[PDB]
Parts: C-alpha cells; sequence; structure tokens
C-alpha cells in the first residue's frame, strides 16, 4: 500500500510524463489558422501554433474582455477548453455564462464544481479512514446540486457529519477558490489512464466505460494543482470562476450493502452570475434537499 | 481680500490630488451582445444606437420625399417595405414608404 | 426648500418652461422618435401621455378640440394625433411611451434623452433585455419555482 | 529647368528577368537564351574586356557572403559598396532596429552563371550590365527584437537556401563595380520557416450603418 | 526644445542568453502640442497609471472630458505600433507603467479688462507621455496589516541602542 500524497505524486509524476510526451510529439512550430465566427468581431484570423495555442490564446489576442468572460470554446461546433491546446484549422466561437443558450457552458460549471468537491472530500477525510472516489454524476443543472459519490470507512459506515463538517468542506472548497487554480486538461490514452488510476476500482470502471464509449479509448483527464480526475466532458478555466460555493449536504444511498455509496451535495454559482442573501439561502435549502438521477 | 501669502506647492499638491479631486475609475461598463463595442449597463450602445439613428435618417428622408412640402402628415398609419416585400393584408390601408436596401436582421 | 415642489425650472420662466415642452412635444408627435437633453424629455413624457388621453378623449370633445389646438403648433398633427396615435393606443391604459437614456451630447457633455411613441414604423431602439431563461440562476430558481408547485 | 540632374548609379528593374524552371530544386530555346546571353556577354566585353565569366562565380560568392556579413555587423558603408542602392533599402530598412545573426556554413553546389542580359544606350548616356547567378547554399539565421528576445530562424542549426540573385554593374562608369542588384525566388518556391510568434488578422471594421457581409 | 522620448523608444538592446527572463516589451509613445491644460491632462494620466490596456481604454471611452479622447486616440497608437513594430504577441497583454502629462509651448494674448486696464492670457498646450510594458498589470500594493505594523514596532524596540555611552 502507498501513502496516500505518494499516490498523489505518482499521479502527478505520470501526468506530466504524458503531457511532455504530447509536447515532444509536437516539437516543431507549425502555423494552423482559426476563424472567429462569432457575432461580435466578425470574421477574424487568427494563426496558431499548433498544439500550442488556446482558445485563451486567441482570447489575449481579442481582448481581456474575451479572457474574462469567455468560459467554453465552441470549436468545429463542438464544446472545448479554454486551456486546451488547438490540434488543427477550425473554427472557433467563445461562449459565455449570459448567452441566449449557455447550457453547455453550465453543464461545464457543473463538472468542475463536482470535481472541486471531489477533491475536497479526499484532502479532507483523516488519514486513518480509507476514502474511495466512486463517480460525478451527470446531474442536470435544473435539479439544484451537483452530487460526488465515496465509499468511506466501514468505521464511518455510521458516521453522519455535522453542520460544522460541512461549513468545514465550504471553508477548504473556498481556500481552493481562492488559490486560483487553472483546470489543466489532457487527452490520454485509455491505458495511460489505468496507469494513472490502478489503485481505484471504481475510476477503473469509470475509464473503461469512456474507452468502450469511444472509439480510440481517449478518456479525458483534468488536474488542479495536485488533484486529479476523469471527465465526462470540457472544464471551465480557473477555480476563480467560482464566487458562491456551498458542500450543502451528505446522504446515504438505499443499498447499504455490499457497499455504503455516499452521495456529497453542493451548489455553486459564478461570479458573473452572483446571486444575493435570500436567493442564495434558498437555493441552499433547495441542494440541502435530496437530489435523485 | 487678497492673499497674505503665496501657497507652497506641498499645500497645493495636497488640495489637487485628494481623492475628491481624482476621477473615480467606473465599474458599469460592459460588453454590448449585438456588437461587441463596449457600453454603460445603463445607457444604450452608442454604436447600436447610430445604427439605429442613420437607418431611421434614411426612412425619414424617403418620408418627406413622399410628402413632399410642409403641412402634409397623413391620418394614415406608415409601414416601411425594404426591397422584395409585398404589403400584408393587415399593412392595407397604411402609407408604405419603400426603402432600397435589404432588410437589416435587426428590423422586423 | 423645495419639498413636494414636481416641477423643474425650465428655460425663461413658466411660460417658456411650456413652450419649449410644446415644441417638443410637436416634434414627438411629428416624427414619433426624438432625443433631447434627460430632464425636458422626462417634463414633455408626461404631457406626451396626458395628449394622448386627451386624443382618446377624441375630436367631437371641444375641450380635448382646444387642449391638442394649444399644444400642436403644426396644426396638421391634431388630425394625426385624433385619428392616428388614439386609435393605436385605444387598447392600452397608459404605457403610451418609451424613454431611455442615451450616451452624451458630444458639444457640452449633456446626458442625453431618446423618446417614443410605441407602436412606430421607425426601426426598434435596442431594449435593454433581461437575462434568457436558460442561464445558471434562471435554471436553479426555474428548479425552484417546480418544487415548490409540487409541494404546495 | 537646372542642367544638373541626378546621376543613377542602378536601374529599378530586371532586365529580361530569368524565369526558374520548374523543379530546378526538386531534381538534384536554350540556344536563343545563351545566344542573347553571349550578346550581352560581349557588349561587356566590349565595355571592359578583362572580365570572365568563369572568374564570376567566386567573386559573386564573396560579394554574398561580405554583404551579409555587413547586415551581421551594420556596416552600411561596406554595405554600399557591394550593393547597389536598390538593394539597399529592402535590405536594411527591416533590420534598423533589430539584431540579425547570420552565418555561412558551406555551399552544397557550386554557384553557376544561368543569365547575362544588357541595356541599350538611350538610359541617359548609362548602359547596365546583368547577370542572374543560382546559388544553392547551406546558411544559419538569427533575428532578434529590439529587446534581443529571438523572432526568427535558430541559433546553430542550419538550413538550406537556393536563391537567383542578380547582380549589375554600371558599365559606363569608369569607377563602377559588380554589386548585388536584386535576388529572384521563384514562384514555386518552398515556404518558408515559421515565425515565433502569433500573428491575428483583423476583420473588416465596420461602419455603424454597416453590415457584414460574408 | 526636447524630445527624447521618441529616442527612448529607439533604444536597442543586445540578444539574450538563453537563461534568462525574458525582458517584456517596452512602447515608448507621446503626442505633442495638445490644445489642452497640463493639469487636467495630469488628472486623466494619474487615473490610467497601472492600468491593463483594455480597461485604460474602457475608462477613457466612457470619461467626458477633451484630454480623455485625446489620450485615448494617443493609446490605441500606441496598441497598433506595439504589436506592428516592437514584437509584441497579443494586442491586449500591455500595461500603462508610465503615463504623464507635460508643459507645452504656449502664447500669450491680452485680455481686457474694465478701465484701462488688461491681463495676459495664455493660450496653453501640452504633452502627453505613455510608457506600454508588455505583460499584465502589477498587482497593487495591498493594505498593510496589524502583524505587519506589530513586527515594524518591534524591530524598532529591538534596533534601540543606549544612547551617548559606550
Ligand atoms: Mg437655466
Ligand atoms: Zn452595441
Amino acid at each position: 500500500q502507498l501513502s496516500p500524497t505518494e499516490l498523489t505524486e505518482m499521479r502527478n509524476d505520470l501526468f506530466n510524463k504524458e503531457k511532455a510526451r504530447q509536447l515532444s510529439l509536437t516539437p516543431r512550430t507549425e502555423k494552423i489558422e482559426v476563424k472567429h465566427v462569432g457575432k461580435t468581431d466578425p470574421g477574424t484570423v487568427f494563426v496558431m501554433n499548433k498544439n500550442i495555442s488556446t482558445p485563451y490564446s486567441c482570447a489575449m489576442h481579442l481582448s481581456e474582455w474575451y479572457c474574462r468572460k469567455s468560459i467554453l470554446a465552441l470549436v468545429d461546433g463542438q464544446p472545448w477548453d479554454m486551456y486546451k491546446p488547438l490540434t488543427k484549422s477550425c473554427e472557433i466561437k467563445f461562449l459565455t455564462f449570459k448567452d441566449c443558450d449557455p447550457g453547455e457552458v453550465n453543464k461545464a460549471y457543473w463538472r468542475s464544481c463536482a470535481m472541486m468537491m471531489g477533491c475536497v472530500i479526499e484532502r479532507a477525510f483523516k488519514d486513518e479512514y480509507m476514502v474511495n472516489l466512486v463517480r460525478a454524476p451527470e446531474v442536470p443543472v435544473i435539479s439544484g446540486a451537483f452530487c460526488y459519490d465515496v465509499v468511506l470507512d466501514s468505521k464511518l459506515d455510521e458516521w453522519m457529519p455535522t453542520k460544522e463538517n460541512l461549513r468545514s468542506f465550504t471553508k477548504d472548497a473556498h481556500a481552493l477558490i481562492y488559490k486560483d487554480l487553472p483546470f489543466e486538461t489532457l487527452e490520454v490514452e485509455a491505458k495511460v489512464a489505468l496507469e494513472i488510476f490502478q489503485h481505484s476500482k471504481y475510476k477503473v470502471d469509470f475509464i473503461e466505460e469512456k474507452a468502450s464509449q469511444n472509439p480510440e479509448r481517449i478518456v479525458k483527464l483534468h488536474r488542479i494543482g495536485d488533484f486529479i480526475d476523469v471527465s465526462e466532458g470540457p472544464l471551465i478555466p480557473r477555480t476563480s470562476i467560482c464566487f458562491q460555493y456551498e458542500v450543502s449536504a451528505v446522504h446515504n444511498l438505499q443499498p447499504t450493502q455490499p457497499s455504503l455509496i455516499r452521495r456529497f451535495q453542493g451548489v455553486s454559482l459564478p461570479v458573473h452570475l452572483r446571486a444575493h442573501f435570500t436567493i442564495w439561502d434558498k437555493l441552499l435549502e433547495r441542494s440541502r434537499k435530496m437530489v435523485t438521477e | 481680500a487678497a492673499p497674505k501669502n503665496r501657497r507652497t506647492i506641498e499645500v497645493n499638491r495636497c488640495r489637487r490630488r485628494n481623492p475628491q479631486k481624482l476621477i473615480k475609475v467606473k465599474n458599469n461598463i460592459d460588453v454590448c451582445p449585438e456588437c461587441g463595442h463596449l457600453k454603460q449597463k445603463h445607457v444604450l450602445c452608442a454604436y447600436c444606437y447610430e445604427k439605429v439613428c442613420k437607418e431611421t435618417a434614411e426612412i425619414r428622408r424617403q418620408i418627406g420625399k413622399q410628402e413632399g412640402g410642409p403641412f402634409k402628415a397623413p391620418t394614415i398609419e406608415t409601414v416601411v417595405l425594404y426591397t422584395g416585400e409585398t404589403p400584408s393584408e393587415q399593412d392595407q390601408g397604411k402609407r408604405i414608404i419603400e426603402r432600397d436596401r435589404k432588410r437589416p436582421s435587426w428590423f422586423t | 426648500i423645495s419639498h413636494g415642489r414636481v416641477f423643474r425650472r425650465m428655460g425663461l420662466g413658466p411660460e417658456s418652461r411650456i413652450h419649449l415642452l410644446r415644441n417638443l412635444l410637436t416634434g414627438l408627435v411629428r416624427h414619433e422618435r426624438i432625443e433631447a437633453p434627460w430632464a425636458r424629455v422626462d417634463e414633455m413624457r408626461g404631457y406626451a401621455e396626458k395628449l394622448i388621453d386627451y386624443g382618446k378623449l377624441g375630436d367631437t370633445n371641444e375641450r380635448a378640440m382646444r387642449m391638442a389646438d394649444f399644444w400642436l403648433t403644426e396644426k396638421d398633427l391634431i388630425p394625426k394625433l385624433f385619428q392616428v396615435l388614439a386609435p393605436r393606443y385605444k387598447d392600452q391604459t397608459g404605457g403610451y411611451t418609451r424613454m431611455l437614456q442615451i450616451p452624451n451630447r458630444s458639444l457640452d457633455r449633456a446626458k442625453m434623452a431618446v423618446i417614443e411613441y410605441k407602436g412606430n414604423c421607425l426601426p426598434p431602439l435596442p431594449l435593454p433585455r433581461r437575462d434568457s431563461h436558460l442561464t445558471l440562476l434562471n435554471q436553479l430558481l426555474q428548479g425552484l419555482r417546480q418544487d415548490l408547485r409540487q409541494s404546495q | 529647368k537646372s542642367d544638373r540632374s541626378i546621376h543613377l548609379a542602378c536601374t529599378a528593374g530586371i532586365f529580361d528577368a530569368y524565369v526558374p524552371p520548374e523543379g530546378d530544386a526538386r531534381i538534384s530555346e536554350r540556344m536563343k537564351k545563351t545566344m542573347a546571353s553571349q550578346v550581352s556577354i560581349r557588349r561587356i566585353k566590349d565595355y571592359d574586356a578583362n572580365f570572365k565569366i568563369k572568374d564570376f562565380p567566386e567573386k559573386a560568392k564573396d560579394i554574398f557572403i561580405e554583404a551579409h556579413l555587413c547586415l551581421n555587423n551594420s556596416d552600411h558603408d561596406r554595405l554600399h559598396t557591394l550593393v547597389t542602392e536598390h538593394c539597399f533599402p529592402d535590405m536594411t530598412w527591416d533590420i534598423k532596429y533589430k539584431t540579425v545573426r547570420w552565418s555561412f556554413v558551406e555551399s552544397l553546389e557550386p554557384s553557376h552563371v544561368v543569365q547575362v542580359r544588357c541595356s541599350s544606350m538611350m538610359n541617359q548616356g548609362n548602359v547596365y550590365g546583368q547577370i542572374t547567378v543560382r546559388m544553392h547554399t547551406r546558411q544559419t539565421l538569427a533575428i532578434y527584437d529590439r529587446f534581443g528576445r529571438l523572432m526568427y530562424g535558430q541559433e546553430d542549426v542550419p538550413k538550406d537556401v537556393l536563391e537567383y540573385v542578380v547582380f549589375e554593374k554600371q558599365l559606363t562608369n569608369p569607377y563602377g563595380s559588380w554589386r548585388m542588384h536584386t535576388k529572384i525566388v521563384p514562384p514555386w518556391a518552398p515556404p518558408k520557416q515559421p515565425i515565433l510568434k502569433t500573428v491575428m488578422i483583423p476583420g473588416p471594421q465596420l461602419k455603424p450603418e454597416e453590415e457584414y457581409e460574408e | 526644445i526636447s524630445r527624447k522620448w521618441e529616442k527612448k523608444n529607439k533604444i536597442v538592446y543586445p540578444p539574450q542568453l538563453p537563461g534568462e527572463p525574458r525582458r517584456p516589451a517596452e512602447i515608448y509613445h507621446c503626442r505633442r502640442q495638445i490644445k489642452y491644460s497640463k493639469d487636467k491632462m495630469w488628472y486623466l494620466a494619474k487615473l490610467i497609471r497601472g492600468m491593463s490596456i483594455d480597461q485604460a481604454l474602457a475608462q477613457l471611452e466612457f470619461n467626458d472630458k477633451k484630454g480623455a479622447k485625446i489620450i485615448k486616440e494617443v493609446l490605441l497608437e500606441a496598441q497598433d505600433m506595439a504589436v506592428r513594430d516592437h514584437n509584441v504577441e497579443f494586442r491586449s497583454n500591455l500595461y500603462i507603467a508610465e503615463s504623464t502629462s507635460g508643459r507645452g509651448q504656449c502664447l500669450k494674448r491680452i485680455r481686457y479688462h474694465g478701465r484701462g486696464r488688461f491681463g495676459i492670457m495664455e493660450k496653453v498646450y501640452c504633452h502627453y507621455f505613455v510608457k506600454l510594458v508588455e505583460g499584465p498589470p502589477p498587482p497593487p500594493e495591498p493594505p498593510k496589516t496589524a502583524v505587519a505594523h506589530a513586527k515594524e514596532y518591534i524591530q524598532q524596540l529591538r534596533s534601540r541602542t543606549i544612547v551617548h555611552t559606550l
């Protein structure tokens, strides 16, 4: 058995090795052409570096308004990360929180906040006790609270958290938001993904189902600092795109045997869409209420 | 009442660089969704507004050409039609004003 | 002290104030959309609402006839007031005009305003649209509305 | 109407420019082109009968190398000595506030005289002689900012270049010499090295009344 | 007169060794003989010091002053010549490091008063100077905390000596 520290630096080392392998796969500078076809500043050609430049680099070329308001990238019609390297000549369009149909941005924010709360759990529960992380289910935004599934210890099968513990999780998440970490992305072969996540059966199952879903067995890995997680799509650029955060509730799922699954539910709202105190309190109550997928 | 003494540059720099005299930073500036130019969030966009104003000016030129002289305001409603549009059955007894351009997308 | 003084001190006096507002109201009836300094537009907005009320009162009324005769200095817009604008707003109660702030005059940096009669034939102004129903906060509150409707 | 006129020491153009042949770099009428070449040769030898076309290419390589070392050292007087006024500004203006680091590594194949043309007498009393020579060599390039940051090329690794350099000499000048006039790049030339920086080409900045038509 | 800002823009640096920080680009721009007062121009420049280029252009776009329009035109020219001439990668990646105003060359006119008395009008002109530096705007200096205040006080109390003895 490895210590949780040593597991963390093993995962970080293999992540950096894969990223450096992709960078060495693309050593020479090569110019692609990306056409901005948005409504604002229309028909603008950027000459990007292949597998180096990003939609955020497009935004730096345009203005700081694009940098500070562009959350998701529509590259050839599909959602793309702000910090993901661009691989081909394409057409780009920047997606903000306050568009006509921001639903993809909503899903990205939801998955990012769920990943942050998973990191909070994993580095919150004690060393004596065992923590396993199962999934981040695709919970629709209209439900009220994003969810993460955790297997806790058999010594804690009877333990329920208090309001002080839930506030501790919330303050850890706010510490992360203050730390302001970019959501690093990586398109990784399924074998190397299993090589990152050997010591987690549930993560192995998640990686296997994603490799079954796509043809080339390429999964999405994301990193905030030292924590690495598999995803169901693109994520927002930075943890500082979160302003109001709360880990509302912890619940036990119905089948206690063979293992106890605990759903951690939280709610959050970005800086661009922050709400008043009373509206936020009502959202806190609804997020504390149970969410079924 | 004349100054008894000359005021020094230290006095004058305190007076003239007091924060009450400095220009306040504005926080109500937003990017206009339609055109991408900067706008104040309680004020109309200058670019979109002068777009609407220039098209309104052309339409008013055509209106004045149709009236042809002062004191000739009609007693019926007015509708503007662009190139390639026929008057609707609801737009039956209404003064039609023709414009020699395609109907802009923001105009319905 | 000016507690409860609802009228601005415009022009060279009260009569000059009335003549300024009358010229602006005549321009608004003729062109159906004008722009001017913001305070003048506010005062003329109130007078424009009451003028449309008199137009709805109608041409056979001698009082409304005399009021339109005073307040329209072109004497051709009085048929326009009684036979176009009042038939247009025969359905509404009192929401006849729209007043929106336009940036600044470029000469003396005056706060500017555009005022229009609703309906119109002109191109529409870039009105401020509220945030769409599909954003994060609106979706969360829509879920809240559904949950409260289910609960009660 | 003053009788002093500008005494030009060069021309604006290439005299019957050598069209590059397709596949000259890919592979590792002739009599008419050759006869015109020797016609210009006998004109050049009539104006100065100590010229050898066999001896030219080494002087051409020396002129090329020393001119590019003039770019290295910003030695504008010697660069004027070896380079015509038609070639000075499009060789110096884009360097003026940059540092260029150029070197000559080797030559792959010996340089070859590929065309010789000459002017008429009518050009204000002056007769020009132009010779185009094929160069195929190996060189390095590293161009820096005003601030000493690299913008183009790489330091030590050399790369292959092919160029068709046109030289001109004012033969009627008693103190004339052979200087670099222009160089033909082919229309079929391979694309150059990509730049190290990122470029945004703006779209049409539209007036308000204008609408954007794709 | 003096015109040293335009030459500051043309100072050239030796090439960098591959192990040094990148040395961000500096661009010096100025406008001379602006029919405006250098004091009001000081107010506008002091507003735009330390800002990012887009934040500066927003504040200038919605200020109400003649000098604000003039400074905005100067900043647009500086950004254009930055990414046209001095190898700046991203045109949004510039901040205003220096921004100040100076006296221009003025003219004297007579101002008539009552009786037979007169005053000297000054038709005032000014200059505007801006230095743009590549990179994000530097963070503002955070306020001094009670921890810093107490630490400095205890530093002084430990710095005390015995005056006028051995
Ligand atoms: Mg007054
Ligand atoms: Zn706009």
